[PDB]
């Protein structure tokens, strides 16, 4: 039972495409488009991609 | 009819462009499309590049996870 809820700074996970089994924050969040702003620390780098809310899950 | 765009940014434009040569053969190794890659113009002395995957596969995907890329490059990533 995932929330929805997600707000800028918020930690998120991922759990589909490459950036599966990832966690990360969302700097930025679309509810109109439907996409959370979250980057991946992949590397030692921050990734930031878009991602659904089912496609990630809150943390 | 997704599409994984990069954008690529570095100080060191060898870095850069080995990069991106690494991004598109592990694109094309896979079975996937590569659009550009372009160059941007240089903004305050960094070196800018873009490159999309189409028609990306799961082999696309865990190729460009397990893909090392060199300190000094940063990489934007989307799916989207």
């Amino acid at each position: 039972r995932p929330k929805t809820l997600f707000e800028p700074g918020e930690m998120v996970r991922v759990n589909d495409g490459p950036f599966a089994d990832f966690n990360g924050v969302v700097e930025e969040v679309d509810y109109e488009k439907s996409r959370l702003k979250v980057s991946v620390s992949i590397f030692g780098r921050a990734t930031p991609v878009e991602l659904d809310f089912s496609q990630v899950e809150k943390a | 009819n997704q599409r994984i765009r990069i954008r690529l940014k570095a100080f060191d434009h060898r870095l850069i462009d080995q990069a991106t040569a690494e991004i598109v053969e592990t694109a094309k190794r896979t079975g996937a499309q590569v659009r550009g890659p372009i160059p941007l113009p240089t903004r305050s002395r960094t070196h800018l590049r873009l490159v999309d995957i189409v028609e990306p596969t799961e082999k696309t995907v865990d190729a460009l996870m397990r893909l090392d890329l060199a300190a000094g490059v940063d990489v934007q990533i989307s799916l989207g």
